[PDB]
């Protein structure tokens, strides 16, 4: 959950209250290399759900 | 008008218009207006004596089955003599649709409570009492739900100020949190943001 | 674009706390599935409506 | 075939759904005969109840009856027939086919103000 | 990553899962904190011709709600939409 | 243009299903091990 | 001028409800002074109840006094059941508030309020 | 370019200083009045007037999209320089 | 055996802070004794690894 | 398009019944849970050594506010009041007048950091990059009024943090 707050902070600058998704779309585009780290999170998160 | 304009759903517009005709002719004792918005939402505007027949019909009819009360809402519009607009958002899971049921009251006329139709409404219309002062007759436990226990007035009325009338602080003399009249160190700065030019010619009200 | 991603919807059977626990865990599984589909199907383009 | 569960919690499996639906539909029509003929609720509910009763009588199977009654499981079709019966018994008391009880005030549904 | 093979094998045995293929601590596989500058695309209204705003005006095509009935035959009974199609069970993993 | 995009072949496969890998002995075997430990202790 | 009532058809039933609500508050005041362990006396709290009832003594509309009885029953229900704390009960007694200037001249001295 | 009142209190770039008999100097007693000593009116005065050969020049404050909006400054007055309304950099037509 | 490599890494952490004095200095100031590559040092004395 | 969590009827042959009875009497899933907790005993913990190690941040981070300058020392704020027009908390208070060389500058620029919701609408509304929201988050005070920033505090934060603020804007201005 800390790593997903890092995803929010990389996309908006806030870890929780991003004000990012806005009427009309989103505020700002994805920074480069964000989707690779979302991939690296999602590739391992199944094992986390498994051990929970 | 392709990429940036919301595409119009003509099928759902026609279907909700036909169902609005259906509800208007099954219940003409209470139905006043039926209107479908441009983004395909169906509003039934009723007389407040038919809160229980219209909602029980929409809950139990085989071509309605609006088993889910999504939301129940008052809206305060002070220029109308029946200033409170009680809005029922219903959800049909059988037919995958939503309907809006709207009715009116002023400060003194009670609306009949709809907990016999939807038990979801128990806290919603209690919140409408707490925030607007709309009394719901024959309610199981009608009281405040969101404001403080000694609270005077109904905060979501539009003649009620943003900061209220009282504010709290701890007072060391009486060893007690006390209520004193509200004073702001910085006043809420009101911004007159409205443009003097008409934005939407399709919504122009006709002159007197 | 939820009509373009592909996920299953977990359904309980007994209405209890335990089936709602299992529904939330399986919704985390299916969120991982949707995130994999979103990372693979991200389109190019602008991120706001181009109505200024 | 004895459906083991409906999947819905608290919805018991009905052993004989056909006879139960026939009793419910004819009882809806019996109650609905006490409404005037010019009432649109009577005409519409007789219409859909006769359609559902014809579908129930014309299909001995339960699964195909579910696929063509088009209303989910057969036990919740039974429940909706019960709800329609209870509604018709309430609609006799309300008499909502009568004319409009009161016109609204002149700018009551005028938005924006 | 710096765990010795004995602790790594003990940890994999007690978990029952291979834990080194999916480590929850991040290392050199993550993106570099210094990135090249982007060149972001523009929208479809960034055109020099055939681009009149009245031909793409979203807010002005909104209309007031069409009043169906107001208080100022053997027509078919209708529903608000067609009935919802019955969901199919999962082919991926039904838990059956 | 340079935008945050997936690579050419797409990303790799991401697991999302339960893996509770069914370890341990059988029910016959575990009672046999317990009864064997009892009999060794008794002897 | 044909309005739907709340509880009372006219003012006599309305005064009956006002009277029963006053009886209920008068019975409750010793319990409120005891279990909230207020620093007031029972006579002082009863004078406050009489003050709150005489504050609304000008109302001639049955629906308005029906709502006044309803809100008084809600206050009573929040006071009998311990939902209010001691602070909510003592907010009727404006103790930390300074005494406001009453006549013209002292209001002239302190400020601009009429 | 901070100057000092006779009470010893520093004066901000606005010109704000508390009086000798104003009680609100007690908030700085035992503490400090925080001013910024880089006055912008003194720092922009140190920038030299840019000699350009055109009748109209443009300024965006340097940096492209990192500056201010691009405005066009007329330079027909030979008595007075043309000053940017955003950044305060001033320009002179060399002829 | 790979335990000997762990103990030699611990002893070279003791050595990489300049002996036991620097080792206890970083053990009590930082609560962390591991050694790193000195990236730089600012004008105050903060050292970055 | 749906799956049934917990709709498994267990096998009633003697093998599976003895399996479930061995699970009951010999606590097999409890030893499984002990093994998973023991597996985390021998992992390297995720604990960073704050304050000597810092949590990772991006150049978009929204921390303490600062008023910026041009590369001449001239302050960028030209008193246009867009930032207090958009400020959803009304934390910003601005007064203004022409200063002694005729320039449109502020005399007041207050930001109540205890009203502020740190959403960065002021830095995206500002047409001249004057108000920005810097990387400083380590600015807890001991008194409430030390978080009621006037213009001098914000200009000192700008002068203090410009070497970092300008590099973060340099990294992120093409997304803006
Ligand atoms: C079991 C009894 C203790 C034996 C030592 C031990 O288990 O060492 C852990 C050692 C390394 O384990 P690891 O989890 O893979 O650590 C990887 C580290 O990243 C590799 O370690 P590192 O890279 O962090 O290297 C630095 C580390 C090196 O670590 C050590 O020196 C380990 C502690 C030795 C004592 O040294 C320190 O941090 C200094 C610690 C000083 C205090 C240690 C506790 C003393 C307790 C008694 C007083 O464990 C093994 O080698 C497996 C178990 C061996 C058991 C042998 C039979 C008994
Ligand atoms: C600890 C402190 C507790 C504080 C308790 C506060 C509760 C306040 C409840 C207030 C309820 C009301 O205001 S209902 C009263 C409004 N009634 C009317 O307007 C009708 C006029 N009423 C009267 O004249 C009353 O004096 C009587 C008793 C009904 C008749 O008197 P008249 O004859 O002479
Ligand atoms: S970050 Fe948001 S709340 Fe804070 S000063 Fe800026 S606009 Fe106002
Ligand atoms: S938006 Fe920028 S230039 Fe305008 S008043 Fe605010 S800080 Fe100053
Ligand atoms: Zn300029």
């Amino acid at each position: 959950r800390e790593k997903m707050f890092e995803f929010y902070e990389r996309v908006s600058g806030a870890r929780m209250h991003a004000a990012y998704v806005r009427p009309g779309g989103v505020h700002q585009d994805l920074p480069l290399g964000l989707m690779d780290d979302i991939y690296e999170f999602s590739k391992n998160f199944s094992l986390r759900i498994d051990e929970l | 008008t392709r990429p940036t304009v919301r595409p119009r759903n003509d099928v759902a517009h026609k279907q909700l218009s036909a169902f609005g005709e259906y509800v208007a002719e099954i219940l003409p004792k209470y139905v006043q207006q039926v209107q479908v918005s441009c983004f395909s939402e169906l509003e039934i505007c009723i007389h407040p004596d038919g809160v229980i027949p219209v909602l029980t019909f929409l809950r139990d009819h085989s071509n309605a089955q609006f088993k889910s009360l999504a939301d129940l809402t008052a809206v305060d519009i002070p220029t109308r003599q029946n200033r409170f607009e009680i809005v029922y958002n219903l959800l049909s899971l059988r037919f995958n649709s939503r309907i809006r049921v709207k009715t009116y009251t002023d400060e003194l006329t009670p609306v009949e409570s709809s907990v016999s139709v939807y038990k979801a409404a128990n806290w919603y219309e209690r919140e409408i009492w707490d925030m607007f002062g709309v009394f719901f007759a024959n309610h199981p436990d009608l009281r405040r739900i969101l404001t403080d226990y000694g609270f005077e007035g109904h905060p979501f009325r539009k003649d009620f100020p943003l900061s209220g009338y009282v504010e709290l602080r701890y007072d060391d003399e009486v060893k007690r949190v006390v209520a004193e009249p509200v004073e702001l160190a910085q006043e809420f700065r009101k911004f007159d943001l409205n443009s003097p030019w008409e934005a939407f010619p399709a919504y122009r009200q006709p002159p007197e | 674009v939820y009509d373009q991603v592909e996920f299953d919807v977990p359904i309980g059977s007994r209405g209890d706390c335990y089936d709602r626990y299992l529904c939330r865990v399986e919704e985390m599984r299916q969120s991982i599935r949707i995130i994999s589909q979103c990372l693979n199907k991200m389109p190019p383009g602008e991120i706001k409506v181009d109505d200024a | 075939l004895l459906k083991k569960t409906t999947g819905l919690v608290g919805l018991a499996v009905c052993e004989t759904p056909h006879e139960r639906l026939k009793i419910l539909y004819t009882k809806i029509l019996d109650v609905l005969g006490h409404i005037p003929k010019n009432a649109a609720y009577r005409k519409y509910t007789e219409q859909i109840t006769n359609e559902k009763l014809s579908i129930v009588k014309a299909e001995p199977d339960v699964k195909k009856l579910e696929e063509q009654l088009q209303g989910g499981q057969i036990e919740e079709v039974i429940l909706q027939a019960e709800n329609e019966l209870s509604l018709a018994r309430k609609m006799i008391q309300w008499k909502p086919w009568e004319p409009l009880v009161e016109e609204p005030p002149a700018s009551q549904w005028k938005w924006p103000i | 990553a710096s765990a010795t093979r004995l602790i790594q094998g003990l940890r994999n045995w007690a978990s029952g899962r291979d834990l080194q293929a999916k480590l929850q601590l991040r290392y050199q596989e993550i993106s570099k904190r210094t990135q090249p500058p982007p060149k972001l695309p523009v929208g479809p209204s960034h055109r020099l011709s055939n681009n009149y705003y009245c031909a793409r005006d979203g807010r002005r095509e909104a209309m007031p709600p069409s009043i169906v009935m107001s208080s100022q035959s053997e027509k078919k009974a209708v529903s608000p939409a067609p009935p919802i199609k019955r969901w199919e069970l999962s082919q991926d993993e039904p838990y059956l | 243009v340079k935008q945050d995009m997936p690579p050419v072949g797409g990303y790799g496969p991401i697991d999302y299903k339960r893996n509770l890998p069914r370890r341990g002995l059988s029910g016959y075997s575990m009672f046999a091990v317990g009864i064997g430990a009892l009999l060794f202790g008794y002897w | 001028t044909s309005v739907k009532p709340i509880f009372s058809r006219d003012m006599n039933e309305a005064k009956r409800r006002v009277r029963e609500l006053y009886r209920a508050w008068y019975r409750e005041v010793p319990n409120t002074v005891h279990l909230f362990q207020l620093d007031i006396s029972v006579k002082q709290g009863r004078d406050k109840v009489r003050e709150m009832f005489k504050k609304n003594a000008h109302v001639t509309d049955p629906r308005v006094v029906d709502l006044l009885v309803i809100k008084g029953k809600m206050e009573l229900e929040e006071t009998i059941n311990v939902w209010k704390q001691r602070t909510h009960v003592m907010r009727f007694f404006h103790e930390t508030e300074a005494p406001r200037p009453k006549d013209f001249l002292s209001k002239f001295y302190v400020g601009h309020d009429p | 370019g901070v100057r000092t009142s006779p009470t010893g209190e520093k004066v901000t770039h606005t010109g704000q200083v508390y009086d000798d008999e104003d009680y609100r100097r007690v908030r700085f007693v035992g503490r400090q009045k925080e001013v910024n000593e880089n006055f912008a009116i003194d720092l922009i005065a140190e920038q030299p007037v840019s000699q350009v050969g055109s009748r109209v020049i443009s300024c965006d404050g340097g940096g492209g999209a990192l500056g201010h909006p691009r405005v066009y400054i007329n330079l027909d007055k030979e008595t007075k320089t043309g000053t940017c309304g955003y950044c305060g950099l001033q320009f002179r037509q060399q002829h | 055996m790979e335990l000997l490599q762990v103990l030699k890494r611990g002893l070279q952490q003791v050595s990489g802070h300049g002996g036991l004095r620097g080792y206890l200095r970083v053990l009590f100031r930082a609560n962390d004794v591991r050694v790193g590559t000195l990236v730089g040092e600012d004008k105050y004395g903060n050292k970055y690894y | 398009t749906y799956k049934y969590v917990n709709l498994r009827e267990p096998s009633m042959d003697m093998k599976s019944v003895t399996d479930r009875a061995a699970q009951t009497l010999l606590w097999t899933e409890l030893i499984r849970g002990l093994g998973m907790t023991l597996s985390y005993l021998f992992r390297e913990p995720a604990t960073i050594n704050y304050p000597f190690e810092k949590g990772p941040l991006s150049p978009r981070f929204r921390g303490e506010h600062a008023l910026r300058r041009y590369p001449s020392g001239e302050e960028r704020c030209i008193a246009c009041k867009l930032c207090e027009a958009v400020c959803p908390a009304q934390a910003i208070t601005i007064e203004a007048e022409p200063r002694a060389d005729g320039s449109r500058r502020t005399t007041r620029y207050d930001i109540d950091m205890t009203k502020c919701i740190y959403c960065g609408f002021c830095q995206e509304a500002c047409p001249v990059d004057a108000i920005v929201e810097g990387p400083n988050f380590e600015f807890s005070t001991e008194t409430h009024e030390e978080l009621l920033y006037n213009k001098e505090k914000l200009l000192n934060n700008g002068d203090k943090w410009e070497a970092e603020i300008a590099a973060n804007i340099q990294a992120d201005y093409l997304y803006r």
